[PDB]
């Protein structure tokens, strides 16, 4: 049920967006997230957005070079993404995650999600 | 010795004391000492889960389980007894795939609160598995009782040797379990979800309790399924219970206990029987206007009915006024108790459609205004005809008298409402102060508050918000099948056909609310009608603010409308006198509710001004 935008490849540094678009909901209960799956798999995250203070969390495995951005009034949220290295990856979600203290990702993905995206960079 | 009947009830006031000190400390300490003491925060939403599950092992202890009667009413003496013995069978076979779905969430995690570096997360899910186990031995014991007063046909040993062979079944041979699937012998598809809400509502109308129904239906999807979902749901659930404002429930509902018990309402009175009465018709202008402090002393409606009663009846009585005229007004009190914070049904709300309780109760105050205004018109439109008596003069010196001696109490509404409009306060915390203000000033100012009050008043809010843990957590099941199954299209092919405007959908939706209402009870309907109407309401692209506000709305009509609702039966408890005296006095304060409800539902401007303007 929600809708996203972004994604693409990469020509022979560069970097990706991609982005949760409200679309129909409401998009704005204090948190939000996104996610990534592998083969085999759909246990696998970033960590938690605030919607106040421009507090931002991630996963030590994540830590680095992915990046985070938000307006609540036109209700749009958008991940870029700087690493370009193969274990980045998979097919890509944006989660609705709300109202569940605990963790960065279990599914505590309570109201929603986009039916998943597909980004890829590889050698030449 | 007589503590040994209750001890984990007890454990579960020394938890909740734990919730309350934790807090206090909390919320001064953060503006104080200018930095956040991070670890209380989340520690107490840890502590939540246990409080919120100890509550559910009491409403099952004592059968205070939410259901639907009206079979009861027209079933023979034989046809209960199966029946009874049926349901409650089926009960005794949802806590075990409850415990089992327990089991098989616990190794199935290995999650920290890396919030705080991690320490014991699995105490969460363990406590499901724990106090289900006391919940097996409080429920058999339980309907031992039931046999002995021959509601049904089966003794203890029955369920106990059911018990055995099923963890036995598990522990040896689970492949005769896997033969208990329908899926040998179906064809359903999408055509699943059709079923599985036709046995739902069969198995709810049944007379099956509340969540135990619900988890029923939720099982009963399994069948259907070759796939996941015993994971998926399975994590979702006593997680879910984890939620932060859920947490201002119980305080909010101690607030209600403390207050009224203080006796503190007969001083509110005095105040408007000085500020409001000397105008004429002033029983009516004091029930009314009053009636805004009282739904902020009160926290529910009930408690409004409860506690006024006896004042607003005795006023009347002494002015020689109509028991009937009565009945109407303060019928008409409670429902301005649902408009205020503190309010029950509103943050039960809150919690369903996952959205927060600030954006919420500064809207449900623009109602506040509507209602009690035009309640207090067609107390002068009736009376100016009617021709009732004229009411005494006034003076400084004893109204303002009453006021220094009132004055103390009167912060408590002004309080709860005042920090979250001046936005200094979030709606957890404003609970939380309102409990520590009403204990601190009954203390001193006041006296009758005795040192046993706070664990007594406690139990019984711990109490109430077990049965709201239970259906919190069974709805959020709810929320498998239909997010999963997308309900929402096919339920708009119906609709979308033809489905032209919001308006058309919001009086649609509201007569079938109120349709309902006539025949299920408020506090088991609300959790029945917003799982799936709140989705399709928001596939019609409704704003979940303003739907929020006029489905509580639908729900106080609900409660003041033939034959479900209980709180004229609470008004005829209180009134001495016959529901025929109730019914006439009723009849015409309905008209400014449902004008009130019709001039927001075709003017979304009203409700959007307020918010909007302070929030956005």
């Amino acid at each position: 049920q929600l809708v996203e935008s972004g994604g693409g490849l990469v020509q022979t540094y560069g970097s990706l967006r991609l982005s949760c678009t409200a679309s129909r909901v409401t998009l704005d209960y204090h948190d939000i997230g996104w996610f990534r799956q592998a083969p085999g798999k759909e246990r696998e995250g970033v960590s938690y957005i605030s919607s106040s203070g421009g507090s931002t969390n991630y996963a030590d495995s994540v830590k680095g070079r992915f990046t985070i951005s938000r307006d609540n009034a036109k209700n749009t949220v958008y991940l870029q993404m700087n690493s370009l290295k193969p274990e980045d990856t998979a097919v890509y979600y944006c989660a609705r995650s709300s109202a569940y203290g605990s963790s960065w990702l279990n599914p505590s993905r309570y109201d929603y999600w986009g039916q998943g995206t597909q980004v890829t960079v590889s050698s030449g | 010795m007589k503590y040994i009947n209750k001890l984990e009830e007890w454990l579960g006031g020394a938890l909740f004391i734990a919730i309350f000190g934790i807090l206090i400390a909390q919320i001064l300490s953060r503006q104080v000492f200018h930095s956040p003491l991070i670890w209380s925060e989340e520690l107490a939403k840890l502590l939540f889960v246990y409080v919120g599950m100890l509550g559910i092992s009491v409403a099952v202890r004592k059968q205070e389980h939410v259901f639907i009667d009206f079979l009861t009413n027209l079933m023979p003496e034989k046809i209960r007894k199966f029946t009874n013995t049926f349901v409650q069978l089926l009960v005794f076979i949802c806590i075990f795939l409850f415990i089992h779905f327990g089991i098989r969430t616990f190794n199935g995690a290995s999650f920290p609160i890396d919030a705080l570096g991690g320490i014991s997360e699995k105490w969460i899910f363990a406590a499901l598995p724990v106090v289900a186990i006391l919940m097996m031995f409080r429920f058999i014991q339980a309907q031992t009782l039931n046999f002995k007063t021959g509601k049904s046909y089966l003794p203890a040993t029955f369920f106990i040797i059911s018990a055995v062979i099923l963890f036995a079944i598990l522990f040896f041979a689970p492949d005769w379990f896997k033969v208990l699937r329908i899926s040998n012998y179906i064809k359903l598809g999408s055509s699943s979800v059709y079923v599985a809400l036709l046995v739902w509502l069969i198995i709810m109308f049944i007379g099956v309790p509340v969540g135990w129904s619900l988890f029923i239906a939720t099982l009963l999807y399994f069948s259907m399924t070759r796939w996941n979902v015993v994971n998926a749901a399975t994590e979702k659930l006593v997680y879910s219970l984890d939620s932060f404002p859920l947490l201002a429930v119980p305080f909010y509902i101690l607030t209600g206990i403390l207050m009224n018990t203080g006796g503190i309402t007969e001083r509110i009175f005095n105040f408007a029987k000085a500020l409001l009465g000397h105008y004429t018709g002033g029983m009516g202008h004091v029930n009314i206007g009053a009636s805004l402090l009282f739904s902020g002393m009160s926290g529910s409606a009930l408690a409004d009915a409860g506690g006024l009663g006896q004042l607003e009846i005795k006023a009347m009585r002494d002015a020689g006024y109509d028991d009937d005229i009565c009945g109407g007004i303060t019928a008409a009190s409670c429902i301005i108790g649902p408009l205020v914070p503190p309010s029950i049904a509103m943050i039960i709300y809150g919690v369903i459609a996952n959205e927060s309780i600030a954006k919420l109760f500064i809207a449900g105050f623009i109602p506040g205004v509507l209602i009690t205004l035009a309640l207090m018109a067609m107390n002068y439109r009736i009376a100016k005809k009617r021709g009732y008596p004229r009411t005494p003069k006034a003076t400084r010196e004893q109204l303002c008298s009453s006021f220094k001696q009132s004055f103390w109490a009167i912060l408590t509404p002004l309080l709860i409402i005042g920090g979250i409009f001046s936005g200094l306060f979030s709606p957890t915390e404003s609970a939380i102060v309102a409990a520590a203000y009403s204990v601190i000033i009954g203390k001193f100012v006041y006296k009758e508050l005795t040192l046993k009050s706070l664990f007594n008043s406690c139990i019984e809010a711990m109490a109430i918000t077990g049965v709201v843990a239970l259906m919190i957590m069974t709805v959020t099941f709810f929320g498998d099948m239909i997010a999963r199954e997308q309900v929402a299209m096919r339920v708009a092919d119906v609709f979308v056909a033809v489905a032209d405007s919001p308006l058309t959908v919001l009086i649609m939706i509201n007569a079938l609310l109120l349709f309902l209402g006539m025949f299920i009870d408020a506090l088991a309907l609300q959790f029945l009608v917003l799982p799936m109407l709140i989705p399709i309401a928001m596939q019609f692209n409704i704003d979940l603010i303003f739907f929020g506000v006029m489905t509580t709305l639908n729900m106080m009509v609900g409660i003041l409308t033939p034959p479900m609702g209980m709180a004229l039966f609470v008004v005829a408890r209180v009134g001495n006198m016959s529901v025929s005296t109730v019914t006439k006095g009723v009849l015409p304060f309905l008209i400014p509710v449902f004008v009130t409800l019709v001039l927001i539902t075709i003017f979304p401007q009203i409700i959007t001004f307020v918010p909007n303007l302070l929030i956005p």
